[PDB]
RNA sequence: GGAUUUUUGGAGCAGGGAGCCACGCAUCGACCUGGUAUUGCAGUACCUCCAGGAACGGUGC
């Protein structure tokens, strides 16, 4: 696309499910409900999957931006 | 500043202490700290209430903490859920 | 707010700290700054996996803390006001 | 002209071709090594080349010198604690000098890295079996006088002296 | 001279397929198209691949974004 | 900062440099910047095993070093 | 002829870095620092210098009454510095004295006492051991027979160095009864001073300390007066000037007149105003 | 913001130590105030990867392999 | 080819390793002058031979004749004045 | 307030502690914003080394405490 | 005044077993024996090839 940046890339992505990976290797699936300017990220409905295996089933949360490697939309 | 706290990501914190609500903190020490906000701001520093804090050793282990300050960058995930009720 | 006012307040107390390297310090607080740095005296420093020492004096680099127990009987409501 | 403190300090001072730092101690015609202390034990290479030093001893204590040219001078002896003050001794260079008995190469023995040593134009150099005695008598030399010391050359040295 | 943040911007003109080395993480790289990015870094990859350098296996993710706490390396493939 | 003023004195004097990995690093101090990137020049390295090496010429990033030794010439700053 | 009291033979010799100014060449000894680490060894503040120096007083006291624990950590460590310390004073401020000696003399007094008895005997309690046990005994006899034990083995083998120091200290600081004293005067003194008289003595310790032992443009005005300002002549070598002033005198100047009359252009007033 | 001081290995051939224990050479391209470089030619010791940009977060020391 | 500060050397063993043997070059050649540096590589082209640079000129014609044809690592070293100035001895000189 | 917490032990001998577990015992002569600490006579231990001056980057420091009273010299 | 050089963290976790001695997996590197090619004037990741040897070294789990 034209010029399609991290941040409208992410607002984008909003109201949609999305699953994070995080740098210590776990990942959280869940409906993205808001993001803030330091990419804090907010998940409903959030799901984990470690070793790429469902594991715990966990509702609202949020994660602290460092913790973030990289966010999918799936 | 304080809408940003009201309706990103961090309206978790602030919905847990308005609620007086509990929330499961996973930590960096790969610890768990279970308990009610009682203050929190921007680095996710807590001040924190009937803290039950667990962990494992296999073990699984737990302590409770009445009253206790947690510096937010240990901070991995803050989770709200139907925990408080 | 900034919550490290709210530490800076706690001159005089003593509390249990907890590193990020896993050490925890017992003593009590002669100054907490802006950057969490951290003052006591009368400190038992217990480092992970060994018998506790006891220092007269000890000064932390705020970063390197995990988290302070309070006392229990820390008003808590009194020390949220600004 | 006294190996000096001083005269160490204003000596030329550089890393040298084989990426090492030396210390150039050549031309003082320095007839006695000594005072080395000054030099902090900061050189990986000493070159006391062209001077006339006698005896290849009086170093203090440098774990890090490991290598010693010492070429054209009059070394007629080996000092024996070599070891004690030199640990790491790797390559010694002692090209056109005096040694004339296989008996005084006997010291090197005790030098337990030394890998590299060169004895030509030592009067030594001509005697009977000189080769296969410094390679009975200094086994840990890997290289001798710029020939690999091979197998059999070890071999035919535990024969005769064993 | 060239400028780092340029040859980004060169990257993302030219869709070359892009291969990033991550911090601390050697057994995995991640790989994709960059479509833009960010003061910080932070990139947005089309049709990317986790890459296990030890198993030779490949994870499909489509559309990433990388935070840029993590980028060690930058390079170009002809994939 | 008073440390980063003091450090400045040692550029053209030998000073002894560890990084966050333990290498370490002696030579000339060529030219230290005020977040500590660190110039230097005919270095012995000495590695975490034990063995050394030889360079000419080396940049050090300034968060990457653990710490510096400088010389006592310098330590005769006592206001503060 | 007449400046220096010191031989050719010590004519580097400086007191100054043997003695600190506040221990004035030997008539007090600095306690102050060693307050410090003591603040530090007992964690807490309750300790003031002269309660300190009343602890110091206790050096059977300093055995059977101890500050703190003989097997604590800290303890022992100050006790250490302090002992080395008071040591190195006695013999700094009697140079006079053969060293040797003395030291000789409190290590067989160390030896020999402590073997048969302890040296420290009681008529109730019998035989004290010195720092390693710290325990009493009936009779001799099981005094002896305790020697050779497992318990004082051990100890005498971990704790032998602080024993022996403890005991220097000891007897250091009785050779020295008149200096701590002294200084204890001094430490009561400085502190019921004022501002001004605390000020005024150390002024003189100072003096005392530091004394012969023997005595007898600008631009401003460059761009105001016009110079230091960019300026070139065309017919000299292209040159530079920096003030206009100077450039108005090259009119009149020896080269100048030479590129003119050489050239062919005759001098004086008419080509003043030459450039190119 | 300052610039590192670099101008003096412009275009010279370099040997990067990075982060994890890898260590990569070329030739110096550029930079700016953060110490992100642009390293021309470059190769992972070694493989060829051509040219490339280091995130001077992860840049532990350089060493030139020409004399500056 | 005149006189150089720089000396070639070819019909040496190249099975030595690069640094052994610009090691064992350096301490031969040292008994003559200092040597400022050695450039031996060990691709085809340049395999089984070195360029032994000394800050001074006569050391560099007193080891070419009196190392011409010294057994080195086995083999007999042939040694000439290089064709060209090296780079160091120019940017030494200017 | 203050500012004296750090002023107040300079000249004095400490005790200070790195993040991989190593022990700087010198005389803690100046410090700064980022806890960068200038120790003269330093030793190390984890194995005495004698290092000297040093200067210590506050990033790789966690703690200190009083070790010993200031040298006069 | 939480976004690469310091203070809001890339950390976290994994070693005993067998009879003083010895050790799983993956990747890279010289490396050591034989034999064999190459005779070439340069500024260097590294450097012939063929067969055999590794009770070699470094990193990660």
């Amino acid at each position: 696309s034209l010029p399609l940046n991290p941040k409208p890339f992410l607002n984008g992505l909003t109201g949609k499910p999305v699953m994070v990976k995080l740098k210590w290797g776990m990942e959280y699936k869940g409906y993205l409900v808001s993001v803030d300017g330091y990419m804090n990220m907010q998940l409903a409905n959030t799901e984990e999957y470690i070793d790429g295996a469902l594991s715990g089933h966990l509702g609202e949360v949020l994660i602290r931006c460092n913790n973030v490697l990289y966010i999918r939309g799936v | 500043e304080e809408e940003e706290f009201n309706t990103g990501p961090l309206s978790v914190l602030t919905q847990s202490v308005k609620n007086n609500t509990q929330v499961l903190i996973n930590c960096r020490n790969n610890k768990k700290l279970l308990g009610r906000v009682k203050a929190f701001d921007r680095h996710c520093n807590m001040v924190l209430e009937n803290v039950k804090e667990m962990w494992t050793e296999p073990v699984n282990k737990d302590r409770y903490i009445s009253k206790m300050f947690l510096r937010g960058d240990s901070v991995i995930v803050v989770l709200r859920n139907p925990l408080i009720a | 707010m900034k919550l490290v006012r709210f530490l800076m307040k706690l001159s005089h107390e003593t509390v249990t700290i907890e590193l990020k390297n896993g050490t925890q310090v017992h003593g009590t607080i002669t100054g907490v700054d802006v950057s969490m740095n951290t003052h006591l005296k009368a400190v038992k420093m217990t480092l992970k996996n060994r018998e506790p020492v006891q220092l007269e004096t000890l000064s932390i680099r705020g970063n390197n803390i995990r988290y302070f127990i309070l006392p229990d009987s820390l008003p808590l409501d009194t020390l949220l006001v600004d | 002209v006294k190996l000096t403190a001083e005269l160490i300090e204003q000596a030329a001072q550089y890393t040298n071709a084989v990426r090492d730092r030396e210390l150039d101690l050549r031309g003082y015609k320095i007839p006695v090594i000594e005072n080395l202390g000054a030099t902090l034990d900061q050189f990986d290479a000493i070159d006391f080349s062209d001077n006339e030093i006698r005896k290849l001893d009086g170093f203090p204590l440098l774990r890090r010198l490991k290598t010693l040219l010492v070429n054209n001078n009059r070394i007629c002896r080996i000092g024996e604690g070599l070891d004690q003050a030199l640990p790491c001794l790797t390559e010694l260079i002692l090209t056109n000098n005096s040694l004339v008995e296989l008996g005084d190469l006997d010291p090197l023995a005790s030098l337990k890295s030394l890998t590299y040593l060169s004895i030509l134009r030592n009067p030594v150099t001509n005697k009977k079996h000189y080769r296969l005695y410094v390679i009975y008598k200094v086994p840990q030399v890997r290289v001798l006088d710029f020939q690999k010391v091979k197998l059999k050359e070890r071999q035919e040295a535990e024969k005769m002296f064993k | 001279m060239v400028q780092p943040i340029n040859l980004i911007f060169r990257y993302l003109q030219n869709r070359s397929r892009i291969q990033v080395w991550l911090y601390e993480q050697v057994n995995m790289r991640i790989e994709g198209c960059i479509i833009g990015f960010d003061e910080y870094m932070n990139l947005v990859l089309d049709d990317a691949e986790e890459i296990h350098s030890k198993t030779k296996s490949r994870k499909q993710l489509g559309r990433i974004m990388l935070k840029g706490d993590n980028i060690t390396l930058l390079q170009s493939v002809s994939n | 900062g008073v440390p980063i003023k003091v450090l400045h004195e040692a550029e053209g004097h030998i000073v002894t440099c560890e990084t966050n990995t333990g290498e370490v690093y002696r030579g000339k101090l060529i030219e230290a910047e005020d977040n500590m990137n660190c110039q230097m020049s005919n270095i012995t390295v000495t590695y975490r095993d034990g063995r050394v090496a030889q360079l000419e010429q080396v940049y050090i990033r300034g968060s990457k070093i653990r710490f510096l030794i400088l010389p006592d010439m310098l330590k005769n700053m006592l206001k503060s | 002829l007449k400046a220096s009291e010191k031989l050719d033979y010590i004519t580097y010799l400086s007191i100054f870095d043997q003695l600190f100014d506040i221990p004035k060449e030997r008539k007090n000894a600095e306690y102050k620092r060693y307050l410090e680490m003591l603040l530090e060894y007992l964690q807490d503040y309750t300790d003031r210098v002269k309660p300190l120096q009343d602890q110091n007083e206790l050096f059977e006291k300093k055995w059977e009454n101890g500050t703190f624990p003989g097997w604590p950590k800290e303890t022992s460590s100050a006790l250490t510095h302090a002992g080395a310390h008071l040591d190195l004073s006695a013999f700094s401020s009697w140079e006079e004295l053969a060293s040797l000696g003395l030291d000789r003399l409190k290590s067989a007094l160390l030896a020999l006492g402590l073997k048969c008895g302890g040296t420290l005997e009681e008529r109730a309690q019998r035989l004290f051991s010195t720092k390693g046990k710290s325990l009493e005994s009936l009779d001799t006899s099981l005094f002896a027979k305790n020697p050779k034990s497992k318990g004082t083995k051990r100890d005498t083998e971990r704790n032998k160095d602080i024993a022996f120091l403890e005991a220097q200290i000891y007897e250091y600081v009785e050779i020295l009864g008149e200096q701590r004293h002294l200084t204890h005067e001094n430490v009561q003194r400085k502190q019921a001073r004022t501002g001004e008289e605390r000020e005024e003595e150390e002024e003189e310790q100072i003096s005392e300390s530091e004394s012969e032992d023997e005595e007898n443009i600008p631009y401003w005005l460059y761009k105001l007066h016009g110079l230091n300002i960019n300026y070139n002549c065309e017919i000299c070598g292209n040159y530079t000037y920096r003030g206009p002033k100077a450039f108005q005198r090259h009119f009149a100047e020896w080269r100048h007149a030479h590129g003119m009359r050489c050239l062919g252009i005759p001098n004086t007033a008419h080509f003043a105003n030459v450039t190119q | 913001a300052h610039p590192p001081e670099l101008k003096k290995f412009m275009d010279k051939k370099l040997s990067l130590k990075l982060n994890g224990g890898r260590h990569v050479q070329g030739i110096l391209r550029g930079f700016d105030p953060f110490m992100n470089l642009v390293i021309d030619e470059c190769v992972e010791m070694q493989n060829n990867i051509g040219m490339v940009v280091i995130r001077g977060n992860s840049i532990i020391m350089l060493e030139a392999l020409e004399r500056v | 080819i005149r006189p150089n500060h720089t000396i070639y050397i070819n019909n040496m063993n190249d099975k030595i390793k690069k640094e052994e043997l610009k090691r064992s070059l350096y301490a031969l050649f040292s008994q003559f002058g200092h040597v400022v540096d050695i450039v031996a590589l060990k691709t085809m082209k340049m395999r089984g031979q070195a360029f032994v640079i000394f800050k001074e000129l006569g050391s560099s014609t007193n080891a070419l004749r009196q190392l011409q044809g010294f057994p080195f690592y086995g083999k007999p070293m042939r040694i000439q004045y290089a064709k060209t100035d090296s780079d160091i001895i120019s940017k030494m000189r200017g | 307030g203050k500012s004296s917490k750090m002023l107040q032990h300079i000249d004095y001998r400490m005790r200070c502690i790195l993040q991989d577990g190593r022990i700087f015992i010198g005389t803690f002569k100046a410090f700064d914003k980022h806890m960068n600490l200038i120790l003269c006579d330093c030793d190390e231990f984890r194995e005495k080394r004698v290092l000297g001056l040093v200067l210590l980057r506050g990033e790789n420091l966690v703690s200190m405490t009083v070790e010993g009273p200031p040298p006069k010299d």
